[PDB]
């Protein structure tokens, strides 16, 4: 992962350097209103009645 | 003899503007489409009364 | 609405001159039987989970 003749040099601290942000996506509806969610999602499409 | 007439119409909202639009003054966590459909739902009732 | 130098003249009764009639449209089914309705309808199609 770190290439063979290379190294990293950490500066003033060794803590969390940055942040990863999940933003919103579209979920289903609840009462005719669009519902939203963040992070990863898994949608299920049971077309178990088609021809 | 007497036979009626037919009239209907539709409107669709695509994928970008459902989750990308908030208010113009502040910062909003994506709930303005539910405000904007309910006006547009009321407007089509005014279309049929106008017709 | 009634224009500027114009008027309308009624006749033998000042009651309702005519009638506006709604006819039947196809609503959803209930128990496998097609159920009908009259007047202005307003249908919602949510495809909030597709491609």
């Amino acid at each position: 992962w770190i290439p063979v003749g290379e190294l990293i040099v950490l500066n003033q601290s060794t803590g969390p350097v940055g942040r990863f942000v999940y933003t919103a996506h579209v979920a289903g509806q609840r009462n005719g209103k669009v519902v939203y969610a963040t992070g990863p999602y898994l949608t299920v499409k049971d077309h178990l009645q088609d021809d | 003899t007497w036979s009626p007439l037919a009239f209907k119409e539709s409107r669709v909202w695509d994928e970008k503007e459902i989750l990308y639009l908030g208010r113009l003054a502040d910062e909003v966590q994506a709930g303005v489409i539910n405000e904007q459909i309910a006006e547009s739902l009321t407007w089509l009732m005014a279309r049929m009364r106008n017709r």
